[PDB]
RNA sequence: UUGACCUCAAAUCAGGUAGGAGUACCCGCUGAACUUAAGCAUAUCAAUAAGCGGAGGAAAAGAAACCAACCGGGAUUGCCUUAGUAACGGCGAGUGAAGCGGCAAAAGCUCAAAUUUGAAAUCUGGUACCUUCGGUGCCCGAGUUGUAAUUUGGAGAGGG
RNA sequence: GUUCUUUGUAAAGUGCCUUCGAAGAGUCGAGUUGUUUGGGAAUGCAGCUCUAAGUGGGUGGUAAAUUCCAUCUAAAGCUAA
RNA sequence: UUGACAUUGUGAAGAGACAUAGUUUC
RNA sequence: GAAGACAUUGUCAGGUGG
């Protein structure tokens, strides 16, 4: 297959070709609107390992965002800009449920993202059963919860003694450890 | 295996061990006989960085210590900037 | 964790036997038939030496042990096993 | 094509109790790229397409390079579309062939 | 502890009582939904970490794909026979692998497994299985041996141990610099 | 000239969907101050109240890029304990954990990454019929810039 | 408990020999800025910059060069009590 | 208010360092 | 038409500074 053939590639990603589609692109996706759809991606393998299947009911945004800070200018925005993309969109396409999303380009005022958004009142994904559980409804709007990867980055959410702090839900574990517990028979 | 006692350069209980099997979950990067042949392809298909060219070029004339020490200064740490600047080394040799 | 070492003085020593083998072994000064006593399992790491103990030669077995203790179990005709 | 051969050979089964291969051979083009680039690399080509017009770049242009490696004898087509049309789908970007009537 | 606003989170386990009857019920439910089932999946004996509690056993996770193996059988049909399975837990002691092992044995006796087709005799259940396999203690000693000496006394082992862990390095250096003259 | 394809569009197009309230609990974002520090200013009150988004009957987290440093343990969550210990801080007020251990509950697994290639075997939809929380058939179509079967590192696949 | 269908030359498990065993990038990681933590010579997070490797890579709470050892497989994901 | 990173492209000469010839300092 | 690798925008470091 091509997926290895693409992967090594798109890795180099300061080569003279993949810089002048670069410079391409990043053109294109000004010009055109700040969301908008693309009916096929420019990063199909990279795509395709966070949960694509080319099938009825499987739809991708692009998605722009101003760079730079949180500006009341030195606050640091503990959102990220991929969370931020993916927050948008799922406002917009509000029906749709998001699944992942990915970068594809950047320039120095703006980054440009792609979004992975799928359909659940469609029936091909009602049915499929690696893909009908989207479809319960506590998936509704992943992205504001943060149940993304980069949603689950932020909240600091992964194993060890480094995430301690926050593991379990920061605001969780705070008011597990920040409160009193008394019995009925004392201790 | 240890001494039999608490406290020693093997320290602790001695018992009889077992050797289990070697899971698979170590071998990964034990590349394989494909993944060379792509990765060297698209090496020579999609060329070299600018950074990439600075180092050979440095090796070149001004010696590798100092693109040692530009590598680390690019990425993070020596113990990549030695693998990729020795890989250089290699690419210039293949090259005649 | 590494700091677990609580210690036993020579005095107690007997009570590991539970009450019974205790008489079973005190009129014996068998050094074939000896009692074994793990500290480790009582649950002590170390060995000091506060007490005075008969001579009857008894097994122990235990990590750590000061001086005076191993002297006074050897007296007795006993012996220290330096298990991990 | 397919449903007539099946309606074939399924009474060929059943009467002549064949191993489903009482039905010949196909000799066509193979025209899936991921099927391209595996039977790549296992030489089992003679010929394979390109098409020029691909937006999305980064899937073709390693095969020149990669067909030129494995000493298959490549080539640009003009249009991707006139790939699809002998396939029976819109739009195929390679095709291939590897077995043919004589 | 209290220069916070702390009374508003307070937790008072008042339905400690409560939550008992339903943990009760709630085992009872299931068992009688599992009727003939033990309720409990067949847990190994492990011997745990940290030099502190390393004399005990502790009933771990699941048993080891080896081990199941070494029984001649898979994971496969353990799981649905009553047993469980770890796999990221590996074997490096054979007195535990024999004993995890002489508990399967045990179990594989001392169960009865019914067809899928049926015919579904009368079972007449238990509640437990940890009861019946109970997570046991090992000997380490019969309470009676003889006495043998060797001399050493037994504390200078230890103390001539520390010194030569401490001073190991600086005795290679030693050797290593007399081996590399000339 | 005619015509495949791509991209971008309009329709009171066929069929579908989201908003809003509630908001004790829950995930996130933004985020103060009084008070306190014999006063004062980093600090504490607080990663809190307020504001804003988003859900369910529980949510979140979750089968390790873990804790360890022991004869090693083994997903997550909660409780007792560690412990008011370690650590921190005009080592000031004060703040303040975690592993191990006991108990409750105990459930595991899936995608990409193999070419089915001697046969896209997959699927929405329309239509007709039927035993209708859906099936069979015919048809337009999606799809090879990859739908199904297989395989998910615990392993595993091809061959005999 | 019953009752009618029969799948099925399908599917699965099982040992022995051989060959391979693909394993997620603007991501990991490093610098600097701000915030945060009990986390202190720099834990986590977000922004900006530089940006990789595959007998590799993270982690091992005191700095920092080197060499070992141990455990793990990231950047994709679901789920009861 | 000044300087640094990237955005940030293509050019021809001069001075050059390198393998007639491409790699980059002005 | 003007302008053009400077501008500028995103992020950093000096002097001044109710």
């Amino acid at each position: 297959g091509a997926y290895k053939y693409l992967e090594e590639l798109q890795r180099k990603k300061q080569s003279d070709v993949l810089r002048f589609l670069q410079r391409v692109r990043v053109w294109e996706y000004r010009q055109k609107n700040v969301i908008h759809r693309a009916a096929r991606p420019t990063r199909p393998d990279k795509a395709r390992r966070l949960g694509y299947k080319a099938k009825q009911g499987f739809v991708i945004y692009r998605v722009r965002v101003r760079r730079g800070n949180r500006k009341r200018n030195e606050l640091k925005y503990q959102r990220s800009l991929r969370a931020t993309a993916e927050e948008r969109v799922g406002r917009r396409a509000a029906n749709l449920r998001v699944l992942n999303s990915y970068w594809v380009n950047q320039d120095s005022t703006y980054k440009y993202f792609e979004v992975i958004l799928v359909d659940p009142q469609h029936k091909a994904i009602r049915r499929d059963a690696r893909y009908n559980w989207i479809c319960d409804p506590v998936h509704k709007h992943r992205e504001a919860r943060g149940l993304t990867a980069t949603g689950k980055k932020s909240r600091g959410i992964n194993k060890g003694h480094k995430f301690n702090n926050t593991k379990a839900g920061r605001r969780k574990t705070w008011k597990r450890q920040n409160t009193l517990s008394l019995w009925r028979y004392r201790k | 295996v240890k001494t039999g006692i608490a406290i020693g350069l093997n320290k602790g209980k001695k018992v009889t061990s077992m050797t289990p099997a070697p899971k698979i979950s170590y071998k990964k990067g034990a590349a394989s006989n494909r993944t060379k042949f792509v990765r060297s392809l698209v090496r020579e298909i999609a060329g070299l960085s600018p950074y990439e060219r600075r180092l050979i070029d440095l090796i070149r004339n001004s010696g590798e210590k100092r693109a040692r020490k530009v590598a680390k200064k690019r990425l993070g740490s020596f113990t990549r900037a030695k693998a990729k600047v020795e890989e250089m080394n290699n690419i210039i040799a293949a090259s005649r | 964790a590494h700091f677990w070492k609580p210690v036993l003085n020579l005095d107690k020593l007997w009570t590991l036997i539970p009450e019974d083998k205790r008489d079973q072994y005190l009129k014996s000064a068998s050094k074939e038939t000896a009692p074994v006593i793990d500290t480790l399992a009582a649950g002590y790491g170390k060995i000091l030496g506060k007490g005075r103990i008969p001579n009857v030669p008894v097994i122990v077995k235990a990590r750590f042990v000061s001086k005076l203790a191993e002297e006074k179990i050897r007296a007795a005709g006993g012996v220290v096993e330096l298990i991990a | 094509e397919k449903k007539e051969r099946l309606t074939k050979e399924a009474a060929a089964v059943a009467e002549g109790k064949s191993k489903q291969d009482a039905s010949p051979k196909p000799y066509a083009v193979k025209y899936g790229l991921n099927h391209v680039v595996a039977l790549i690399e296992n030489k089992k080509a003679k010929l394979v397409l390109i098409a020029n017009d691909v937006d999305p770049i980064e899937l073709v242009v390693f095969l020149p390079a990669l067909c030129k490696k494995m000493g298959v004898p490549y080539a640009i087509v003009k249009g991707k579309a006139r790939l699809g049309t002998l396939v029976n789908q819109k739009t195929s970007a390679v095709a291939a062939l590897t077995e043919v009537r004589a | 502890h209290f220069r916070k606003h702390w009374q508003e989170r307070v937790k008072v386990h008042f339905d400690q009582a409560g939550k008992k009857v339903s943990r009760r019920n709630a085992r009872a439910t299931r068992a009688a939904k599992i009727a003939p089932r033990p309720l409990d999946l067949l847990r190994p004996v492990v011997r745990a970490p940290t030099v502190k509690y390393n004399r005990k056993v502790r009933a771990g996770r699941g048993f080891t794909l080896a081990e199941v193996k070494a029984a001649g059988l898979t994971a496969a049909y353990a799981r649905t026979i009553g047993i469980a399975v770890d796999h990221r837990r590996q074997n490096r002691n054979q007195e535990i692998f024999d004993a995890n092992v002489q508990r399967l044995k045990e179990y594989q006796s001392k169960i009865i497994v019914f067809p899928r087709n049926g015919k579904a005799p009368e079972a007449e259940q238990v509640l437990s299985a940890a009861a019946t396999f109970p997570i046991a203690q090992p000997a380490t000693d019969v309470e009676a041996r003889a006495v043998q000496d060797n001399g050493e006394s037994a504390f200078r082992t230890l103390r001539l141990a520390r010194s030569e862990k401490k001073f190991r390095g600086i005795r290679e250096k030693r050797a290593r610099e007399k081996a590399e003259a000339e």
